[PDB]
């Protein structure tokens, strides 16, 4: 009852004569609504990871993965290792979040130079072939290829780069072959001291140890933008309730308040709205495309005016800015009084 | 403001990442967000006088 | 193939003053009766831009691409029809081309085999590119289209896509204020370092009509923006002028 | 002459958390900051009166 | 007479103002 | 001060370890040095009062 | 450290299962034989 809350809150078994703010009040949600895309293919996943014929780590290859549903539980269906560190996201079944544009790369490493594929690394690879930046978001896996990557003479088809004028700025693909010019003289040939050829193969044999095994892996580099989201996950949707609070994860965005009906001019491109205090105040439905403007639920604080414990024990209530019929009724447990 | 964290949201933080992780950035959330409230308690404490 | 002509008059460009055009929407959100501030790549104001004029005078020069461009075009008749990007523009490389039908857009990218002065000829004819190699991202789609009319393009390159933002006004430049609403976003990613435009020119040698068209560049700016009752973008101010 | 001040409140947990519980469960393990906050707010109210 | 939506966007972060105990015609 | 991180000199512990680390022991000299602005601030007020 | 009680919990498992007998991971271990809390305190020491 209020006079014990007012108790607690003083930490007193006796109050005074007078008014005390207690505690807030506020309408707790009652449904729960999910509305995500309608699209129902599934992502070119299985185009990139088995790859029989693959890709070199100074021309690596680049897939552009756009208007799919991306499930990323079916990813063990390889041998184990598959070491796996995701990079400003989680994956422990975190493959509830709708992105804006996924990019997939791949190539072949050697051992000890796995470790280098992460930011703030410098090394012959990081600096020479592949450079991710220092705030990069998304995923790398890596995996053994003995099975598949072996030959008795050593497969030459595997190459890299050791030589060149400067680094590399993040995402940049170098080709060029061109001489390398060292010391002091003009070179131009096609062998002899400071004139090198910037390309050295790996040799790979299966006689080699653990830490010269060839390693295949794979990046995914993600996006998350002011965009509508084309790649998503399987989550089903739901149909949407208006005028009543209901906790919601719209395309991505989790909240809590009353949906209803907004005449706010949006233009075609617009997908959401914010307001003064930069937040959330208007979201498009991606499914049936109408503005609609959120409201959180409402809220107040309460004041208990009491005479002295001493006096009597009734209380009389304070419902600071309600205008008396906004006062919830309560059904079984919707309040936080 | 984002203090340091990775967004100014929420949600955000504890949907994209694990619990193990997400309490550092709640972490200096919220201290930024203390810190802001406490100023703002100490100049209206000077006005008033 | 493509023809040889010789009724050129060499002119050098023109220039005049670009007061406050140039301001599009940055992001896809909504705001209304707020001040908001923005750091982008915009247009100066009261900046130089390069006056090109076709009427015999025919100019289809080569401009780079620094960083981004503002295409003006005030005309009548539907001359200028469209544009190329590249790098060398040659069959080496890829590059992007972007045309309009009699009702149609259509834009690709490819390596081409380009002439040297590509264009358009009751129209039947248009003299282009002599080879179509390989391409790799095709698009089709409604059409983008004294002087009455103008319009207004901005083209940016940045984050592997391609922001085409455009507006159109009934009307030197006209003294006033008019934003650009997003049109098209192609996510490519060439360099695209040097353009070329495209007219459309009829045989009488042959005649032109009086076309002027103007070029800028964009550079990285703080602006500040103001958004009315609606969503409509009415005042800015250039915090570096 | 100025005599009186405007009297404002402030709510902790829906300014530092919002719509999040996790947020609140945390914010519980940070002491009480906001008892000091609300009676310092409070005897600025009452002493503008 | 000479001396003077944000209000709700402040209402809705938990920053309330409170009524004064005497009102204007108490003071008059 | 230090202020917990490895030196006081920027430049050298941004020449020193890896960015993951380096942002983060910026981040809590910034921090220091903002508190130790704020506290002056605050001093300076209580003065001119 | 002087602790209250200890509990030994022992099973063979697939080497691929090794890694699921953690907080914060998913398997057919994990949510069909045996669940490990996430504030879980103690050692884990598997040998093949
Ligand atoms: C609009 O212009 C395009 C661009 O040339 C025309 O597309 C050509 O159409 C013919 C006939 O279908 C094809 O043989 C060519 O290969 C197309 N060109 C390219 C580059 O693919 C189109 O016909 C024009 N008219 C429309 C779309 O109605
Ligand atoms: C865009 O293409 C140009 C090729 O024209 C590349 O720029 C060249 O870079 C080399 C290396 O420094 C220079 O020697 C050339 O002079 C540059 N070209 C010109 C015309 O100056 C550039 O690397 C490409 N952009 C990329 C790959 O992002
Ligand atoms: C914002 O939008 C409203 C709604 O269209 C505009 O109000 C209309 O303006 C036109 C143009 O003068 C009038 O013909 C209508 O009668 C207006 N409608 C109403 C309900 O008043 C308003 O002008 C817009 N604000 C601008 C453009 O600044
Ligand atoms: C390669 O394609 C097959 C075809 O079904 C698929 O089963 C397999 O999972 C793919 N490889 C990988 C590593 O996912
Ligand atoms: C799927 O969602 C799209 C989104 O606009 C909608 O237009 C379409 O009617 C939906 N189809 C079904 C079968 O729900
Ligand atoms: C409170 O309710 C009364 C009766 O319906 C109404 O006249 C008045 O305008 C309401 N006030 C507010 C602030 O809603
Ligand atoms: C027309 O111009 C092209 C452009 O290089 C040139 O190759 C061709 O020889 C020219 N035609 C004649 C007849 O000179
Ligand atoms: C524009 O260019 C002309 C030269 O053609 C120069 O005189 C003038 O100062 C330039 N304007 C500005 C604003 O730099
Ligand atoms: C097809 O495109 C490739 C670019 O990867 C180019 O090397 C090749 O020459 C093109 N084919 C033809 C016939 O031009």
């Amino acid at each position: 009852d209020p006079l014990s809350e007012t108790k607690c809150t003083l930490k007193s078994f006796t109050v005074e004569k007078g008014i005390y703010q207690t505690s807030n009040f506020r309408v707790q949600p009652t449904e729960s609504i999910v509305r995500f895309p309608n699209i129902t293919n599934l992502c070119p996943f299985d185009e990139v990871f088995n790859a029989t014929r693959f890709a070199s780590v100074y021309a690596w290859n680049r897939k552009r993965i756009s208007n799919c549903v991306a499930d990323y539980s079916v990813l063990y269906n390889l041998a184990p290792f598959f070491t796996f560190k995701c990079y400003g996201v989680s994956p422990t079944k975190l493959n509830d979040l709708c992105f804006t544009n996924v990019y997939a790369d791949s190539f072949v490493i050697r051992g000890d130079e796995v470790r280098q594929i992460a930011p703030g690394q410098t090394g012959n690879i990081a600096d020479y072939n592949y450079k991710l930046p220092d705030d990069f978001t998304g995923c790398v896996i890596a995996w053994n290829s003995n099975k598949l990557d072996s030959k008795v003479s050593g497969n030459y088809n595997y190459l890299y780069r050791l030589f060149r004028k400067s680094n590399l700025k993040p995402f940049e693909r170098d080709i060029s072959t061109e001489i390398y010019q060292a010391g002091n003289k003009p070179c131009n040939g096609v062998a002899g001291f400071n004139c090198y050829f910037p390309l050295r193969s790996y040799s790979f044999r299966p006689t080699y140890g653990v830490g010269h095994q060839p390693y295949r892996v794979v990046v995914l580099s993600f996006e998350l933008l002011h965009a509508p989201a084309t790649v998503c996950g399987p989550k089903k949707s739901t149909n949407l309730v208006k005028n009543k609070c209901v906790n919601f994860n719209f395309n991505g965005l989790k909240g809590t308040g009353v949906l209803t009906e907004s005449n706010k001019k949006f233009l075609p491109f617009q997908q959401f709205g914010r307001d003064i205090a930069d937040t959330t105040d208007a979201v498009r439905d991606p499914q049936t495309l109408e503005i609609l403007d959120i409201t959180p639920c409402s809220f107040g604080g309460v004041s208990v005016i009491t005479p002295g414990t001493n006096t009597s024990n009734q209380v009389a209530v304070l419902y600071q800015g309600v205008n008396c019929t906004e006062v919830p009724v309560a059904i079984h447990a919707d309040q936080l009084t | 403001s984002k203090f340091g964290a990775i967004s100014s949201v929420l949600n955000d933080i504890f949907s994209r990442l694990d619990p193990p992780e997400a309490e550092v950035q709640i972490d200096r959330l919220i201290t930024g967000r203390l810190q802001s409230l406490q100023t703002y308690v100490t100049q209206q404490l000077i006005r008033a006088a | 193939q493509c023809v040889n002509l010789t009724t050129r008059t060499q002119l050098p460009p023109a220039y005049t003053n670009s007061f406050t055009r140039g301001v599009y929407y940055p992001d896809k959100v909504f705001r209304s009766s707020v001040l908001h501030s923005t750091q982008d790549l915009f247009l100066p104001f009261f900046s130089n831009v390069t006056w090109f004029h076709v009427i015999k005078r025919f100019d289809n020069p080569v401009l780079p691409f620094n960083d981004g461009v503002y295409f003006a075009s005030i005309e009548k008749s539907n001359i200028i029809r469209g544009w190329i990007f590249g790098t060398t523009l040659d069959s080496k490389t890829q590059s992007l081309l972007i045309v309009n039908n009699a009702t149609n857009v259509v834009i690709k990218v490819c390596e081409f085999q380009f002439c040297n002065d590509p264009f358009l000829d009751m129209e039947s004819e248009f003299r282009v590119y002599s080879s179509a190699n390989n391409c790799t991202f095709e698009y089709v789609s409604q059409p983008f289209l004294n002087f009455k009319n103008l319009r207004e393009f901005v083209f940016k390159n940045i984050d592997g896509y391609f922001k085409i933002y455009s507006k159109h006004t009934p009307i030197d430049l006209p003294q006033g204020f008019s934003a650009l609403e997003p049109l098209v976003d192609l996510p490519i990613g060439i360099n695209i370092t040097r353009f070329q435009t495209l007219l459309a020119l009829h045989r009488s040698g042959w005649t032109a009509g009086a076309a002027a068209y103007y070029v800028g560049y964009l550079q990285p700016r703080t602006f500040l923006l103001k958004y009315n009752e609606n969503g409509t973008i009415t005042d800015a101010v250039d915090c570096a002028l | 002459l100025p005599v009186s001040m405007t009297k404002t409140s402030v709510d902790c947990t829906m300014y530092i958390c919002g719509d999040s519980t996790e947020c609140s469960n945390l914010l519980l393990q940070y002491g009480s900051f906001c008892t000091q906050l609300k009676r310092a707010l409070t005897g600025i109210a009452v002493e503008q009166d | 007479n000479k001396v003077t939506d944000l209000i709700c966007a402040q209402k809705f972060k938990g920053l309330t103002v409170l009524p004064p105990l005497l009102t204007d015609e108490m003071i008059a």
